[PDB]
């Protein structure tokens, strides 16, 4: 009826069944474990043995421990009952608010939608970010990849995409945290209580986002399947509810990385750089499920971590074919202080087409990429010469491209807690006309760094007002300033006297609650009967 | 050869009995003739099949758990890592020269655990909790597992308390938080441990100043280091008094590979006592690049298939499940914290190494230490263009946040013109003025070793450089100029700046008044 544990090597368990082996991708429960241990069948080993990957840690597993078959893959709750909840890889609530009251629990394993049920319409999803909406515009119902290394701003960019798009969307969103920090999974949860996307208690059903989290502390079996758990919630809102879904997947790279951590233990010889041999079909099996069908729509935004800023690594290079839009974040843009650190050339979208976005949006986008590529080819000779002999045709294409690099930067609403300046939402028609003036030459009247960290073209034009007031300051240095004491400044001895007395109890708080148990100097083992005995005095 | 007719062979089909009737009365006198060489059969105990290179393959041990402490009959401990169908692969916690083929292995019943509590506070232990300082066994202590899972989303809160390190290159540019995991990465002998020792020394100066609950209890984990370097470091912590709040776990280079692999988890479980009881911890995993080499040795000798640079496939999970245990807990869990400083050594500055890029993606911030900035006099050799922090604001001093914002900004203008300093044109007084002030800001961040600075004395020294009061000082004697700024400025301006937290405009007047009353010796 049931099986037993045959072999535990790391996170990979071999389970032997005396007849009626479970199917591949089916879920198995381990009986008698400390926590709920769920094994997903990866392959059939051949001598009535299946090979599995565990969804929790395999510490405590005994050879011969009873393993029951659920007769089905990992089924998770889906529906309106999961909105405003944090889910596990196996559908457990990890937000400590009751059980998940969702009906019609769904398998996390299905095949991709067919070729006939594919939509071909291309409508622009306006973001509010003037490097996104100009140079590589996103598509509602399309697949967005935020590439970039560690620390270049993928999570801040995907947080600005949440409060701009997923708040004013109307439909439901799903965040799938795949192999990330639990700190920023808590920061996402807490600032969606405050913004109202997640509501708690009796108004739980008015929430608009389902959280599915598979963070870095989880074993590689849970990290490799949590991207299917959050996709199953997004596929229920697309198919059964018929809604438009926003699927945010933070670091889909961790899906491919977690399958690599079990690949040699599943008995596969390695491919190129160190990934599994099934790198393009495991990733392609996931990405083709995230599509816009004729029933509903899924607009997916995926952060893709590139290892060591290398876009030629095969795990981000496989993801490029699955994406309609592509936002490559660069470290060279970030080191100049320009945020969001989007490479204006390396970013590409399917919507950058004059038959889709119009020939006026398209030509100012290609005009910005023309002057920015010309600046990249001129910076070779500027460091050798100095940019003083270029006869003011190549000095104009430097001065305009340097204004454009600053004007591609933007203050973010989610980044004002570590920068200070409030974020700006720029409309689509307000950044096409703003980049037309810098391109045709309307705004050479303005200084170059006035374009830095602003919103509309009417904010750089008023930052040049403030920048030329404040350099017309610092002219008076004599008196009538704050440094004279007789105005409202107390003496430095009197200012010390308003310090409130703080106490020190000098005991460091260690003798108040600790259960100081006794630890045996002898070693204590188990005999053949299982009884606890001291170690026998014989070597 | 199919199993249908092979399990049909379980049914008897002998059709004759001229051996079954003969040898049944002949077997027991034949077994009893050679029973001197028969070892007794083993079911729930173990017996060593093969031992070598710190790995014992153990027959028997029917009911052992995975990751369980086992004990050989010679007294040395082990750990059942891969439980296979016919044997158990045991990593040996010590020297495997005392283990023979045929030794009895004893299951201890417990998953691997270390002593945690206030009794470890002040001791030097090995990678399993046994004290090596020669001060007797651990009293006032209790046992806890080394493989506790990290606190989840609902258990944490946002990182808001500072935990200053005393290094003003750190505390102004790359501000640490109270539950933040910050990597200290660099080449060999670039000052990696120095930045981490100055953090531990600075907590002893702050623990005698704060009311009993903002006190930070340090844990230093010395993986793979030599034993005389560790003894050189307890001598520094005892003569400073930092050893009152410091635990030291030291699985040195002579220890076994599963002891250096387990010492970051052994030290984190000792530091998790303070996080889980409302106190604040600070753990330094010095040479976390040496734990991955020790873990690679076990897995290659357990015959697990190698990967990138022959590392195991799950070597990301080796460090991700370790560092995610460093968190800031919620108010319902005590409000305690644990901040981690892992140390990774790179080879010739190659940040693109395999273990290096894993811990960069796990930890919040990075402290990059370059060997070419180290020899230009910049000590600590902090690469400002490469060292980032995830928290930014709301995790540093509010007084420092006013004066270090115009330092991170103005040092970016210094680096953007250093690639334009070979010509010497220095047009329109712009690329030359920031080259004079940006050179005066890198000399501000230079400081000594084993002498950390309080944050009120750091936010005054960088107050005096981003603002005026140092504009006509040569770039050769700014390091001595702050001794005028720290000592000759009236020291009650530090007490009111420590108690306020920010630079009030009533104090911005006195900080501009008393910085003109000092005579700097630069001439
Ligand atoms: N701020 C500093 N001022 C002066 N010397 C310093 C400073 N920081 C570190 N050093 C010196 O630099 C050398 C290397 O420092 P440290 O031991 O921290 O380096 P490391 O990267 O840990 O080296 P190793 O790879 O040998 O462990 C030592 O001689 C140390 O005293
Ligand atoms: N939009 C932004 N505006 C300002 N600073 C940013 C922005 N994005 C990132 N940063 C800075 O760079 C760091 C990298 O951001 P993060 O999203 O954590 O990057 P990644 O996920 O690629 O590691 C942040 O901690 C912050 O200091
Ligand atoms: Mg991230
Ligand atoms: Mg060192």
């Amino acid at each position: 009826d049931a099986g037993y544990v045959s072999q535990v090597i790391g996170p990979v368990v071999d389970v032997r069944f005396d007849g009626e082996l479970p199917s591949i991708l089916s879920s198995l429960e381990v009986e008698g474990h400390s926590v709920r241990l769920v094994l997903e069948v990866a392959q059939h080993m051949g001598d009535n043995t299946v090979r599995c990957i565990a969804m929790d840690s395999t510490d405590g597993l005994v050879r011969g421990q009873k393993v029951v078959d659920t007769g089905s893959p990992i089924k998770v709750p889906v529906g309106r009952g999961t909105l405003g909840r944090i889910m596990n890889v196996i559908g457990e609530p990890v937000d400590e608010q009751g059980p998940i009251d969702a009906a019609d629990i769904w398998s996390i394993h299905r095949e991709a939608p067919e070729f006939t049920e594919q939509s071909t319409e291309q409508e622009i999803l306006v973001t509010g970010i003037k490097v996104v909406d100009l140079l590589a515009p996103y598509q509602r119902g399309g697949k967005i990849g935020l590439f970039g290394g560690a620390g270049v701003g993928k999570t801040v960019l995907i947080m600005e995409l949440i409060n701009n798009v997923a708040k004013a969307h109307g439909g439901f969103s799903v965040f799938a945290g795949v192999g990330e920090r639990t700190r920023e999974g808590n920061d996402l949860y807490r600032e969606m209580i405050e913004s109202g996307v997640i509501k708690l208690g009796a108004e739980r059903g008015n929430s608009k986002c389902t959280l599915v989290y598979g963070q870095m502390n989880e074993p590689p079996g849970a990290r490799a399947r949590v991207a299917l758990t959050g996709l199953t919630v997004a596929e229920y809102f697309r198919d059964i509810e018929g809604q438009d879904v926003l699927l945010f997947v933070d670091n889909i790279f961790r899906f491919t990385q977690a399958n690599s951590e079990v690949s040699a233990l599943l008995g596969r010889i390695p491919s190129a750089v160190g990934y599994q041999p099934t790198l393009a079909t495991d990733l392609g099996g996931l990405q083709e499920r995230i599509t816009t069908t004729t029933k509903g729509s899924i607009t997916s935004v995926q952060a893709v971590y590139v290892p060591a800023d290398d876009l030629t690594d095969p795990a981000p290079a496989t993801t490029f074919a699955h994406l309609d839009a592509t936002t490559v974040l660069s470290r060279s843009i970030a080191e100049l202080g320009i945020y969001p650190a989007v490479d204006p050339l390396d970013s590409t979208s399917r919507m950058l087409n004059p038959n889709v976005i119009g020939a006026e949006h398209y030509n100012v986008a290609r005009g910005v990429q023309k002057v920015l590529q010309d600046y990249k080819n001129l910076q070779d000779i500027i460091a050798i010469l100095g940019m003083d002999e270029l006869s003011e045709e190549d000095k104009l294409t430097v001065a305009r491209a340097r204004k454009i690099q600053r004007f591609l930067s933007q203050p973010f609403q989610v980044a004002e807690v570590f920068t200070g300046t409030p974020g700006k939402y720029v409309d689509l028609a307000d950044t096409i006309s703003g980049f037309q003036g810098v391109l045709t030459g309307k705004y050479d009247d303005l200084p170059e760094m006035a374009f830095y960290m602003v919103g509309d073209i009417k904010e750089v034009k008023e930052k040049a007002d403030k920048m030329a007031k404040d350099i017309a300051s610092r002219k008076e240095a004599d008196n009538k300033k704050v440094s004279e004491e007789l105005k409202d400044i107390p003496s430095l001895d009197k200012l010390v006297s308003e310090i409130k007395e703080v106490v020190i109890e000098e005991d460091d708080g260690l003798e108040e609650d600790f259960k100081a148990e006794a630890l045996s100097s002898e070693t204590v083992v188990l005999n053949e009967e299982g009884k606890s005995v001291p170690l026998p005095k014989k070597n | 050869a199919d199993a249908k007719a092979l399990d049909e062979l379980r049914k008897p089909k002998f059709s004759s009995k001229y051996l079954i009737q003969h040898v049944s009365q002949k077997l027991i006198p034949a077994v009893k003739e050679w029973e001197k060489s028969y070892q007794p059969p083993v079911i729930h105990l173990g017996r060593v099949l093969s031992v070598g290179d710190g790995i014992a393959r153990v027959y028997g041990l029917k009911s052992v758990q995975a990751g369980e402490l086992v004990c050989f009959d010679s007294g040395v401990k082990g750990m059942a890592l891969n439980l296979q169908a016919d044997h158990v692969g045991v990593v040996v916690f010590g020297n495997d020269s005392v283990i023979h083929q045929g030794d009895l292995v004893y299951r201890t019943g417990q998953i691997v655990n270390v002593p945690i509590g206030p009794g470890t506070l002040g001791r030097v232990t090995d990678g399993l909790g046994q004290p090596i300082d020669g001060k007797g066994p651990l009293t006032n202590v209790r046992s806890s597992l080394v493989e506790v899972k990290a606190p989840g989303i609902i258990a944490r809160q946002s990182v808001r308390e500072p935990l200053f390190t005393g290094v003003k290159a750190v505390d102004a540019l790359v501000p640490i938080g109270r539950g933040q995991r910050e990597l200290i990465i660099g080449d060999r002998q670039t000052g990696k441990t120095a930045v981490a020792i100055d953090a531990i020394i600075h907590q002893k100066n702050c623990n005698e100043q704060v009311p009993k609950a903002q006190r930070v209890y340090c844990v230093y984990v010395a993986v793979g280091q030599k034993r005389s370097t560790v003894a050189q470091l307890v001598k520094l912590f005892t003569q400073t008094g930092a050893m009152r709040y410091t635990i030291m776990v030291s699985a040195t280079a002579s220890d076994a590979a599963p002891l250096q692999f387990l010492a970051p988890y052994s030290g984190c479980a000792m530091a998790e006592y303070f996080r889980d009881t409302g106190k604040h911890g600070l753990i330094i995993y010095d040479d976390l690049s040496k734990q991955s080499v020790a873990y690679r040795q076990m897995s290659l000798l357990l015959r697990r298939p190698p990967g990138r640079e022959a590392f195991p496939g799950d070597v990301f999970y080796l460090h991700s499940r370790l560092l995610e245990r460093a968190a800031k807990l919620s108010k319902e869990l005590g409000g305690g914290s644990l901040t981690a400083f892992p140390v990774i050594e790179t080879q010739a500055g190659d940040v693109s190494a395999y273990i290096a890029t894993n811990v960069i993606s796990i930890t919040d911030g990075q402290i990059f230490l370059e060997t070419e900035l180290f020899y230009k006099g910049i000590r600590p050799a902090l690469n400002v263009g490469l060292s980032v922090s995830r928290v930014g604001s709301a995790a540093q001093f509010p007084g420092m946040k006013q004066v270090a914002g115009t330092l991170k900004l103005e040092l970016a203008q210094y680096r953007e013109v250093a690639a334009f300093a070979q010509f010497g044109s220095d047009l329109d007084a712009a690329t030359q003025y920031v080259l004079e002030r940006g050179a005066r800001l890198t000399e501000m961040l230079k400081q000594k070793q084993f002498a950390p600075i309080p944050i009120e004395r750091q936010t005054v020294a960088v107050y005096a450089a981003t603002k005026g009061f140092l504009d006509k000082v040569r770039v050769q004697d700014i390091v001595a100029a702050e001794e005028a700024v720290i000592s000759q400025v009236n020291p009650a301006v530090f007490k009111i700046l420590k108690a306020n937290g920010k630079i009030t405009p009533a104090l911005d007047a006195h900080l501009k008044a008393e910085l003109r009353k000092v005579k700097l010796p630069g001439a």
